[PDB]
DNA sequence: ATCTCCAAATATCCCTTGCGGATCGTAGAAAAAGTGTGTCAAACTGCGCTATCAAAGGGAAACTTCAACTGAATTCAGTTGAAGTTTCCCTTTGATAGCGCAGTTTGACACACTTTTTCTACGATCCGCAAGGGATATTTGGAGAT
DNA sequence: ATCTCCAAATATCCCTTGCGGATCGTAGAAAAAGTGTGTCAAACTGCGCTATCAAAGGGAAACTTCAACTGAATTCAGTTGAAGTTTCCCTTTGATAGCGCAGTTTGACACACTTTTTCTACGATCCGCAAGGGATATTTGGAGAT
């Protein structure tokens, strides 16, 4: 049966940040689970902004103050910057 | 008539340790609040219960860290409680790193 | 362009993200930009993992990432290490470290 | 404003916390202590203002801010 | 009521309801709110039990919070249970180290 | 009337019934019972919370008495885990029983 | 057949590596002892908590995963096994 | 014949087991122990041979923190000695009981 | 000050594997497209409660006075744990084979959900009265002096 | 070890206010009923976990010797605490001014759902080859010794 997994958004990304570098497996076991562990903590804290205001709904709102509330200092910054830029784009889209 | 030093403390810590009262003065723990509100988002107001709720929040915390500051100061064969005591205390809690 | 990565500008799977926040019981409803902004972020926080992680690698003389990379690569950093202070990262060690009193006098 | 939090009110609390000896740096150490607390606490709260759209800081806001840093409190709407 | 049925005071079908709205899974099993409510309604009757006697020991008829917080600092398990609360107005448990107290 | 003041929604008064149960002479002020209202949202979450990974990690739809079970084997310490499995086997017994 | 006494079987050196990872330069004969106390409570919370997972699945082997989650609800979350 | 002052080798072991990242405690040891607490838990149990991994990473990894806190300990007692008091106290402040 | 020597670091060759880059063929899942439907954004509104104010007294915070006792430095000796040596246990490695059981598969259905009418428990609002607050006196448990 | 002397504890009475019962009215729980689909029981299976064995050898245990650290003992400048006088601001009380939170109504639109078309990503597999990592020898930085 299929086993999903991040490894190769992972690769492609590491591609960009250094082309001529390599990833153990254990490293990318690692790198997989450091992406399961964050989507569960953003999406989780999305659930309780939406529940505490009574809403049926999670949109990139909660991600955003979700995102705030988690992240330190500067990785708030750009990670709020990032995903802006990237919704801005995609509704430019369609 | 004279009390030795260390007496009217120990005196102090029963009484404060029978008691549930808040021992910061409820006016300046409310400008505090509003100031330090006030560098994160301009024009602010506050449910009365939520400044309650910051000040049993921080004098529950520090309680707790007296608490353990207190015991670094004793694991250091003194009765004193000084900075490096709430340092190490605040260290091995992950508080800081 | 066909795929919500392309058009969002992603690597990270928009696709993907978008299910598991539906199978997730997060919510009833998924707003159309929520795994859009979430793909993005995730995608970030990777990227600024590798990018320390490699820079490792390479100090060390190496050309592919282990685990050690990634422990030295997130310690050495006052956010990730916040980040992730309640984390263990298998294989990593610790970073070298010793107290002034105990080196030789 | 963090020198409302007085000497004589920081040997309270000590006294509670079970403290008999109190060296004289300590009065600043416990001003610098508790300004990093409020800060990390107001600033989760007032997250969850903003994002209410409110103009108005809860005991809710709070309760959920310090259920985030891992420190449930009971008696204002847990 | 399915309260009578299960023999608890604490209310089953609101447990029902609040389990459906908190998005904890696609559905909810009938079991699955009359153990949940059983076992709300043990706890906290364990902690009345305690914070009762030391209502009488502090000479009241009244719980008031200290009581909640002598109830649940002096046992071991709950004390556990709620290690990482605080109680508003409770204060701490009367405690001064050995080496503080005059020989 | 016409505009309500909302509605407020507590334990209160299932609190105020368990609390006879074990002290009739005894009382409850509104700042204590206040705690006790938080005490048991707070415990319905922390329970209802391992549930739903329970299920999740299982591959399963439901939130059956038996993700309450080992949801409460994992949230409560030794001796309340033992008694609280009790009184809510004990209840489910019970419940099935009446028809 | 019966297994007894096998947290003697983190032995002295053991415990002495560990300490130098951690940057311990002198350590006292009592500790070895205290150590062994630390880790069999540190095992018998996670390991409690990892086989109530297993017998949840109705399982009789406990998996990479059982830990993982065990490990993850007493807040010391592991990375490199699943999850 | 030669012989290193009390305190060399033992900083430079520090710098060895500083360096690398693997398992301290031996395998077979280890996996018994494990067992064995299993076993009083609950009869007839088997473990994935990476079940018992993660474990053991989880393990070196709790005490090696816990002797990092140990030492800021001894060391505000102006020792450089590691005791059981150190320990009880790093325990007691980070919070955890039994 | 200068030599001696030990363990970690560097240099050499060889070889195993785990990786990254293909090419593949193939299940499941993303997207495209259509349609049914409920969430929530806005706009208008009442009034609950936050902010503010003005004063006045009371007690708390600040500042001062003294010396008790504590923390920090110095010295030292017995204790104790580190270094190194020797002996041999037992862990590690590599392969084996038996099989216990994890995980996939498949039909039958009990069981949760969803919709709609009836029954009613529990929230809101009310306030008399006693549990507790506060004020004053009298007792008791200790501290500090001689 | 015995007398003087505070502050907390206990006794006692009179005032204040929030418990806790009672009244009333609705939002939600219960009953009844048609609906399908996740769960469960039961058959079949081969990954991989347990068990064993055998050989090699890396590492643990137990031991001696002694360097140096721990902690007991002593000294004392000085930093605190206790208590007195002085100065300042916090808490209470009584509203009045109005912000903005949250109640109500609604339809436009956005997201769910379900079917068909399109292609991404996972499992299974080979391959150039630098990356390692191991076994074997040598050189090297510096601790300790002469
Ligand atoms: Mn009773
Ligand atoms: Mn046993
Ligand atoms: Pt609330
Ligand atoms: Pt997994
Ligand atoms: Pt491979
Ligand atoms: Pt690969
Ligand atoms: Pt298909
Ligand atoms: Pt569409
Ligand atoms: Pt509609
Ligand atoms: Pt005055
Ligand atoms: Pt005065
Ligand atoms: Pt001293
Ligand atoms: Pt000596
Ligand atoms: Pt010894
Ligand atoms: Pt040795
Ligand atoms: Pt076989
Ligand atoms: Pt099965
Ligand atoms: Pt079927
Ligand atoms: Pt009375
Ligand atoms: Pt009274
Ligand atoms: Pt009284
Ligand atoms: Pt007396
Ligand atoms: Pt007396
Ligand atoms: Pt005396
Ligand atoms: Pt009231
Ligand atoms: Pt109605
Ligand atoms: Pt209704
Ligand atoms: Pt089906
Ligand atoms: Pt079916
Ligand atoms: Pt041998
Ligand atoms: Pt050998
Ligand atoms: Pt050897
Ligand atoms: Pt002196
Ligand atoms: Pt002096
Ligand atoms: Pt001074
Ligand atoms: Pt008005
Ligand atoms: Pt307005
Ligand atoms: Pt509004
Ligand atoms: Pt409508
Ligand atoms: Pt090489
Ligand atoms: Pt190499
Ligand atoms: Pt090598
Ligand atoms: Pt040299
Ligand atoms: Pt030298």
């Amino acid at each position: 049966t299929r086993k999903e997994s991040y490894a190769i958004y992972v690769y492609k990304v590491l591609k960009q940040v250094h082309p001529d570098t390599g990833i153990s497996s254990k490293a990318m076991s690692i790198m997989n689970s450091f992406v399961n562990d964050v989507f569960e903590r953003i999406a989780g804290e999305a659930s309780r902004l939406a529940h505490y205001n009574k809403r049926s709904t999670i949109t990139s709102r909660e991600i955003q103050t979700a995102v705030r509330l988690l992240l330190p200092g500067e990785l708030a910054k750009h990670a709020v910057s990032e995903g802006t830029k990237a919704v801005t784009k995609y509704t430019s889209a369609k | 008539h004279r009390y030795r030093p260390g007496t009217v403390a120990l005196r102090e810590i029963r009484r404060y340790q029978k008691s549930t009262e808040l021992l910061i003065r409820k006016l300046p723990f409310q400008r505090l609040v509003r100031e330090i509100a006030q560098d994160f988002k301009t024009d602010l107001r506050f449910q009365s219960s939520a400044v309650m709720a910051l000040q049993e929040a921080s004098e529950a915390y520090l309680v707790a860290l007296f608490e353990d500051t207190n015991l670094c100061a004793i694991h250091a064969k003194r009765v004193t409680i000084m900075p490096k005591d709430i340092q190490l205390a605040r260290r091995i809690r992950g508080e800081r790193a | 362009a066909k795929t919500r990565s392309s058009r969002a500008g992603l690597q990270f799977p928009v696709g993907r993200v978008h299910r598991l926040l539906r199978k997730g019981n997060y919510a009833e409803r998924v707003g159309a930009g929520a795994p859009v902004y979430l793909a993005a972020v995730l995608e970030y926080l990777t990227a600024e993992i590798l990018e320390l992680a490699g820079n490792a690698a390479r100090d060390n003389k190496k050309t592919r990432i282990i685990p050690r990379h990634l422990q030295l690569a997130v310690r050495n950093d006052e956010e990730l290490n916040k980040l992730l202070g309640r984390v263990t990262i298998a294989q990593g060690g610790v970073l070298p470290n010793i107290q002034s009193v105990l080196l030789p006098k | 404003n963090i020198q409302g939090i007085t000497k004589p009110a920081i040997r309270r609390l000590a006294r509670r916390g079970g403290v008999k000896r109190i060296s004289g740096l300590i009065y600043e150490e416990t001003r610098g202590v508790l300004k990093v607390f409020l800060e990390n606490v107001i600033r989760d709260a007032v997250t969850y203002t903003e994002h209410a759209k409110r103009k108005t800081v809860t005991a809710m806001d709070v309760v959920y801010a310090l259920k985030r840093q891992g420190r449930t409190l009971y008696g204002f709407g847990g």
